[PDB]
């Protein structure tokens, strides 16, 4: 019942979601060698909801693998809790997308898509009532920028009733890993908008960032990044799977955090985290918890929201705790800073409980972010891309393969329209 | 003979629902198990059972009650709970999908998929019934399930039964600890769909059984369990004199016809009192002298608003334990002495009095501790219009540009029925500022 | 965070940060309460505060 | 330390000795003596149990004196009450038979 | 009918309180779990003037335990008799006065304050009929001082015909026990000379005299002092809460002791007293009661008692013994003690008659009488206010609260100006 699904695409997209189902393995008490040796009755009381049944007693995650070069499905079978995923859910090419956009979403995808198409609408079909998807993918690459959206646009014309889900690391000018970044993200903002529900970017410089603050680990890898954002959706999905005493599903989140259609992008963190010279000399309890919540560099993206106003946020905690300290901590922090929550929405957040924490803590917080600061990310990658397009360096490549300039021209505008239509409520006054 | 079904919609009426049942199980002596063996009894005394609970022929007894939610999440955990031997199988409907906080969907789309099962379930469960003085119906309605299908199914009634006198206990949100952010456009929607299809409304809001938790009870760290046990107590608290023996027994038929002057005016708060923990009562006394005293106290009331900015319409009282009735009139004649507490012009007589003599029931672990008496107080007042106002003017700021309009009008429901609901809510205003004036 | 940290060295030294790899230097050893607790419904609600007792 | 208990004391006072062995009654105690300390007896005498050849001679004495066969079956009910192996009754424990007694 | 609260403000009203309360239950064999164990009836004909009723059955006394700091409360309940007190009456602050008349009396004594008032006023309605009230501090105590004096002050200017009475304790310079004593203690005395009804004035000095010599205990401790204080106590309510053969309520005493209106000080003191070594000798009779009356020895104040004259005395005879030598003696003791008793008010001596002795004892005596002698105690207090003042050494505390040394002068004048007029009628002659 409400089961979901799960589409990763690209490497981050591979990477992310080996992690995330490491991680929920973990929490439900699934191993690799899958046979069930978790303890609380409770884990198989609703373990349906990311799993199905086989003969043998042997789980499999209703996960869909794609992408267009080898070596990543090759890499993520090779390691351990890869050897859960189905083989009959890779589907692959041989060519590569090589950091294209048109690459990835009219010569070589075409052919290959069809294929995938029939898998997802399978899987999906076989469930009972579904609830919506939830998609990793990249926008600054090649491949998931463009096989992803592709995807993304069949499966909502197709399915016109369930709610999506998309996880996207936009790229952002402090550290970059291509020259050619703003383009395939810039025309990635202009399609995505119409079709994808619920948008929750994750921004890289942010993790070093945190890792390097907070944390204060000397040496961290991808491994330590990887690691945080399953987390994050992993609390998203947490009142869905276990009992709470105000349960609060996917639809619940976007109904109360999403005013209007064109204004569907969040922003979200993880906690609590500590560095590893202070973990036992603190506490756990709401007061600490909801302090480092609204916290600038707790976030999880590179928008500062102290130069934003937040229009709707909603708190999903997990574990036992007493509701009067959560709602009176939500109002504390709604008074003392009005400045910074908009006026003419009263009561602009949310809360949830679930009884069930992550395995290893008391108990953990879960924030999601819709405030202006997002605007912030938007302009810069503008401005890189039209310094990029004015001289149309590198267009070349784009134009040999079946795009054309007017596309990218009404994709340019339509960010900037995105921008200024959502900067508005900033100074909007009721 | 005389029995009463109850009806319970929505996450916030299950656990409240949840609360009265164990305590109304706890005061027969019918543990979880589904048994009454209590000393031996068996057909040696009275049938005073039949207020709640039915008899099965051989054994249990099966409660009268039906369970209606979108979500299994909720209905799971009772089914597989500690009581899960006691209520009917099939009786406990469960959902497929969640209201989502959205009236729309949870009164025109997926809330119309659900009702033929639930009022199948009740024209059979009136069947049984020989005696029906009335229905009880808990519900929420700051959820889109908890008014729309709470919403259809009082209105199904409505024809379905009519004269049947209707009595609902809702949840308002609080005037400032509020959690939900659409919460106000499920309300005020509901409203109309409660104002003239309900009887005798019940304002029960959450803000303040904290104050009466923390400041009374010494709590500083109150969970949802404790609430959910003080509001079993009332609805206990109400009811309780139809199935025990009392000096002036008063049936749910004798509210409406002493409690609701005009048909529309039916909005009423309610306040509990004495509240005494278990470790600071022993040593204070309980007369009848001042815990009716204390309930009039503004800040005793069950609900957020101030009875000291309006005057008093029309109040009911009963009474529990070995209180002497003229005791009762006594505490009576010093309260109309009191100055502060003021009724209006029309209302000569305003206080309706009745004694049940058995003491209100413990049950273990909790808060309130085995006391001699104790009074309910039920009473309807002008000063509740403030509560509506503050709703309206929280809907005002957020419908002036369609705040998450386009949620709610793309799941059917007309744009112009907002129109309809600010008219409904601000006409009953209109109509309650009328009555205070004097003559 | 985006500037370079001079010196790397092996470990003993107290030079940089030395004291937080320290610190947890056990707990990577340091072993972790496993399980998951009980519910609230299923706590408050028990066998207990009933007919049984 | 403050008081001496642990000294032996002199069986003879001096006086004019400054020091205290822990037998002194402090002032909460001295306002309120045991009632009979007035006459030379305390509280705890009536606590030491007696035979009944030398109970009933007590019991005589006072003026208090009854038959062969009752005298029996009265202590006998005394050491009832009493419910302890050794024969000897508690004086004041036959005290209050006797007041349930008479009857 | 006719009965009264107790109260107690400050660090020494506590101890001493806790003292009187366990003196008077175990006279009525109230046992700490607040039920009746008593046997006379007269145990209970009365219960009425120190006790009320609850639920259960059991009793309670209608005192409401008044302090500064947290730490002699969490104590005094937690030692023998902490459970018959009503905790409802637990009101404390969180600072402390710090032994400052300036902190405890205008800043933040007024606003805590208010509590036990409306607890004060709230227990003295419910009464059938009240007569007075009694109050135990001591003026060496900032914090005592503070509360104690505004609750003497307003429920007095809330009741004006009921009974108040306090047993202050005077510090005598030979048992020095803070520097700024002296300060605190002579404003107090300007205040409750004005409002206070009676006063009955006990020295720490003078109990500790007593104790030695009469107790011949080797070590005394404050259990031991505070426990004689309980005793007068009891003797000056002892002719209210038992039938006696000349009863005197605590106003009837009020006539008979306070000839003209600002003298208002008493002295009083309590007899039998043996020494454990000499228990089993005296001979307790009238004839021996009589004695011990008169010494200095008998008398709780350091004030030499045959330093003056004795405006008035009265004696309230505990147990059961004929009148005739009591008058008889009186007249005895009057005639042989004349010289000394002033000459122009004859008939100066007050005999009641009281069936009921303090358990444990045959017969009981108690004292209390209004002679010049307390003169000097003034004298010695007040001589210390003056050189302190001179270089205003310690006043600038007072200053630093709102206290201007205007009043610091009016307060000590109006104090000198009582000793001048006390000592007036000394040497007055008819
Ligand atoms: N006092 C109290 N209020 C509750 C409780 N459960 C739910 N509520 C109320 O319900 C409101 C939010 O609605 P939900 O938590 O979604 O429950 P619902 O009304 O059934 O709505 P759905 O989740 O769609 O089923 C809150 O504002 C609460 O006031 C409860 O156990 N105690
Ligand atoms: N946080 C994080 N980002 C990654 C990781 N691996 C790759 N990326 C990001 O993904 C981008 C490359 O996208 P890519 O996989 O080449 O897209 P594709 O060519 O369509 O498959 C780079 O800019 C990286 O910043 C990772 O392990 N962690
Ligand atoms: N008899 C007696 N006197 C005391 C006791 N405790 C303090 N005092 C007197 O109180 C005076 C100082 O009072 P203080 O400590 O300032 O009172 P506080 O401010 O309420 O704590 C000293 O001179 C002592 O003689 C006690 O237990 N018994
Ligand atoms: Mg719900």
């Amino acid at each position: 019942m409400r089961e979901i699904v799960h589409i990763q695409g690209g490497q981050c997209g591979n990477q992310i979601g080996a992690k995330f189902w490491e991680v929920i393995s973990d929490e439900h008490g699934i191993d690799p060698t899958g046979t069930y040796h978790g303890d609380s009755d409770l884990q198989l009381e609703r373990i349906n909801v990311y799993y199905n049944e086989a003969t043998g007693g042997r789980y499999v995650p209703r996960a869909i693998l794609m992408d267009l070069e080898p070596g990543t499905m090759d890499s993520v079978r090779a390691g351990p809790f890869g050897q859960l995923f189905r083989p009959d859910n890779f589907v692959f090419g041989q060519t590569g997308a090589g950091n294209n956009w048109a690459k990835g979403h009219y010569t070589e995808g075409a052919e290959l898509i069809d294929s995938v198409l029939d898998v997802v609408r399978k899987e999906a079909e076989g469930c009972d009532c579904l609830q919506g998807f939830q998609i990793t993918h990249s926008l600054g690459g090649g491949t998931g920028s463009g096989m992803g959206t592709l995807l993304i646009s069949k499966v909502r014309e197709e399915y016109p009733d369930r709610i999506m889900e998309t996880f996207s690391v936009v790229p952002s000018p402090k550290v970059s890993d291509t020259v050619v970044e703003p383009y395939n993200a810039t025309l990635s903002v202009h399609q995505l908008v119409e079709n994808a529900d619920e948008c929750m970017v994750i921004d890289n410089e942010a993790l070093y960032d945190i890792c390097f603050r907070t944390l204060k680990l000397t040496t961290p890898t991808y491994g330590d990044l990887n690691h945080l954002v399953s987390a994050a959706m992993s609390g998203v999905t947490c009142c869905l799977r276990f009992p709470g005493q105000l349960n609060s599903d996917l639809r619940k989140l976007a109904v109360n955090l999403i005013p209007f259609p064109r204004l569907h992008f969040f922003m979200i963190g993880f906690a609590p985290l500590t560095s590893r010279g202070s973990q036992q000399y603190r506490a756990l309890t709401v007061p600490e918890l909801t302090q480092q919540m609204f916290d600038a560099k707790n976030m999880m993206c590179a928008a500062d929201p102290r130069h934003g106003r937040y229009l709707t946020a909603s708190a999903l905690f997990r574990g036992r705790m007493s509701t009067k300290e959560v709602d009176e901590q939500m109002l504390n922090v709604q008074n003392k800073n009005s400045s910074y929550f908009v006026e003419w929405i009263p009561n602009n957040i949310k809360s949830s409980i679930c009884d069930i924490p992550p395995k290893g803590l008391k108990m953990a917080v879960t924030f999601v972010g819709n405030s202006t600061a997002i605007q912030e990310m938007f302009k810069r990658v503008a401005e890189q891309f039209t310094a990029m397009f004015r001289r149309k360096a590198f267009l070349h490549w784009y134009t040999g393969e079946g795009m054309d300039e007017m596309e990218f021209t009404e994709a340019e505008s339509n960010m900037n329209d995105l921008v200024s239509e959502y900067q508005q409520y900033q100074d909007a006054t009721a | 003979m005389r029995e009463v079904i109850s009806i319970h919609v929505g996450q916030g009426g299950i656990q409240v629902g949840n609360a009265c049942w164990e305590l109304f199980c706890l005061e027969h002596g019918i543990q979880p198990d589904g048994q009454m063996p209590s000393d031996k009894t068996i057909g040696g005394g009275d049938d005073a059972f039949n207020t709640f609970f039915s008899e099965t022929g051989a054994g249990k007894h099966v409660p009268r009650a039906v369970f209606l939610d979108l979500e299994p999440t909720v209905i799971d955990e009772v089914r597989t709970g500690t009581y899960r031997q006691l209520f009917h199988p099939e009786q406990l409907i469960s959902g497929k999908e969640d209201a989502a906080n959205n009236f729309a969907r949870g009164h025109y789309t997926i809330g119309k998929e659900i009702v033929d099962l639930c009022l199948d379930r009740i024209r059979k469960l009136a069947d049984n019934c020989t005696g029906l003085q009335g229905f009880l119906v808990f519900n929420s309605v700051g959820g889109g399930t908890g008014s729309g299908l709470g919403s259809l199914l009082l209105e199904r009634l409505s024809v379905d039964y009519g004269k049947k006198s209707k009595l609902g206990f809702t949840i308002y949100p609080s005037p400032q600890v509020s959690t939900a952010v659409v919460e106000p456009y499920n309300s005020i929607l509901s409203t109309h769909s409660l104002l003239e299809h309900t009887d005798v409304a019940v304002m029960l809001d959450n803000e303040a059984i904290y104050d009466i938790c923390r400041r009374n009870l010494d709590i500083e760290r109150p969970t949802y369990t404790n609430l959910n046990r003080l509001i079993a107590q009332v609805i206990s608290s109400l009811t309780a004199s139809l199935r025990f023996d009392g000096a002036l027994n008063v049936d749910i038929t004798e509210f409406q016809t002493n409690l609701v002057p005009y048909p529309r005016i039916h909005f009423m708060l309610s306040s509990y009192a004495p509240i005494i923990s278990a470790e600071k009562a022993y040593h204070e006394q309980l007369s009848v002298a001042e815990i009716t005293n204390s309930a009039f106290e503004p800040a005793n009331m069950m609900a957020k608003c101030d009875p000291r900015h309006g005057k008093y319409m029309a109040c009911s009282m009963m009474y529990r334990g070995d209180v002497v009735p003229k005791d009762v009139n006594a505490s009576i004649a010093t309260i109309k002495t009191k100055r502060t507490i003021q009724f209006v012009d029309w209302c000569p007589t305003g206080f309706k009095v009745g004694i049940n003599y058995q003491p209100p029931t413990v049950v273990p672990g909790g808060d309130l501790a085995k006391v001699m008496r104790a009074v309910c107080m039920i009473s309807n007042s002008t000063a509740i219009a403030e509560v509506f106002s503050r709703l309206d003017h929280k809907f005002d700021l957020m419908y002036a540009k369609r705040a998450f309009v386009h949620w709610y009008v793309g799941e059917g429901m007309e744009e112009g029925e907002f129109s309809e609901a600010r008219e409904d809510l601000a006409a009953l205003e209109k109509d309650y500022e009328e009555v205070g004036i004097e003559t | 965070t985006i500037q370079d940290n001079v010196n790397k060295y092996r470990f003993g030294v107290l030079i940089g940060n030395f004291a937080e790899e320290k610190f947890g230097m056990d707990m990577a050893q340091r072993q972790i309460d496993e399980r998951l607790p009980n519910s609230t419904m299923k706590d408050s609600y028990g066998l207990k505060n009933s007919a049984l007792n | 330390p403050t008081i001496r208990n642990d000294i032996q004391k002199p069986l003879m006072k001096s006086i004019a000795d400054p020091n205290n062995y822990g037998d002194e009654k402090p002032a909460v105690n001295l306002l309120f003596p045991k009632k009979y300390d007035y006459m030379g007896v305390e509280q705890d005498d009536f606590k030491i149990k007696r035979h009944k050849y030398e109970i009933k001679d007590i019991f005589e004495k006072i003026g208090y004196k009854y038959k062969i066969g009752k005298f029996e079956g009265i202590f006998k009910r005394a050491q009832e009450i009493e419910n302890s192996t050794d024969n000897k009754v508690s004086c004041s424990s036959f005290l209050q038979a006797i007041q349930e007694m008479d009857h």
